[PDB]
């Protein structure tokens, strides 16, 4: 429930396709994104778990 | 790649996608067991594809080899983007054939404007998702280096360069990093960030392969 679960998702500058989690407060739900690889901001979780652990919820 | 067009099949034999579940960035093949792509691609597993047109289908060209060491440049900074280069060693070597091939090192880096192509399976939309099954390439002029640091003050370092248009609509975009940048038959860039993808003002960055000549060709002979 922090503050930054807030935020909106940040693929940042680098050109990968890394498969990360973001909590989607409109959604009230964990999803997934395309992080680029660098430069990551905190709603960026390694799993879903990660982020509802984090996130919920709210 | 935003802005460009598909390949002709198997005419960059030198490109290697690669492939942790899916397809995440792309690579160079040079030399019959070592491929160089980006730093920020790296994974503790990968496996290398090789002799891709359309990476949805099996066409009949492919090789899938899986990393035996993956090894980032010791100088990466996650955080400033210097030295943004990786080499993974195959666990055996391809089979090289008129569709599975290296791309030479170079021996100078590109001077401005001279044209390279760029390719990868990258994202092909500015704004939006929508990822290629067939392999894209774009030509593409190298940039000033006072124009590159002009579009991103503060943030180019010498391990990077600028190639693409500062008109928009013709970029390397996510997916392609880690794949080639080919200028008069030579490895001369690796795929590596941009603000945005093919946004007005904001070309494509590159690391130099050139500044990694030694580096390349010493790894590769203490890891065999
Ligand atoms: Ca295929």
């Amino acid at each position: 429930r922090p503050d930054f679960c807030l935020e909106p998702p940040y693929t940042g500058p680098c050109r990968a396709d890394i498969i990360r989690y973001f909590y989607n407060a409109k959604a009230g739900l964990c999803q997934t994104f395309v992080y680029g690889g660098c430069r990551a901001k905190r709603n960026n979780f390694k799993s879903a778990e990660d982020c509802m652990r984090t996130c919920g919820g709210a | 790649i935003v802005g460009g067009y598909t390949c002709e099949e198997n005419s960059l034999p030198y490109q290697v996608s690669l492939n942790s579940g899916s397809h995440f960035c792309g690579g160079s093949l040079i030399s019959e067991q070592w491929v160089v792509s980006a730093a920020h691609c790296y994974k503790t597993r990968i496996q290398v594809r090789l002799g891709e047109h359309n990476i949805k289908v099996l066409e009949g060209n492919e090789q899938f080899i899986n990393a035996a060491k993956i090894i980032r440049h010791p100088k990466y900074n996650r955080d400033t983007l210097d030295n943004d280069i990786m080499l993974i060693k195959l666990s055996s070597p391809a089979v090289i054939n008129a569709r599975v091939s290296t791309i030479s090192l170079p021996t100078a880096p590109p001077a401005a404007g001279t044209e390279c192509l760029i390719s990868g399976w990258g994202n092909t939309l500015s704004f939006g998702a929508d990822y290629p099954d067939e392999l894209k390439c774009l030509d593409a002029p190298v940039l000033t280096q006072a124009e590159c640091k002009a579009s991103y003050p503060g943030k180019i370092t010498n391990s990077m360069f600028c190639v693409g248009f500062l008109e928009g609509g013709k970029d390397s975009c996510q997916r392609d990093a880690g794949g080639p940048v080919v200028c008069n038959g030579q490895l001369q860039g690796v795929v590596s960030w941009g603000h945005g993808c093919a946004w007005k003002n904001r070309p494509g960055v590159y690391t130099k392969v050139y500044n990694y000549v030694d580096w390349i060709k010493d790894t590769i002979a203490a890891n065999s």
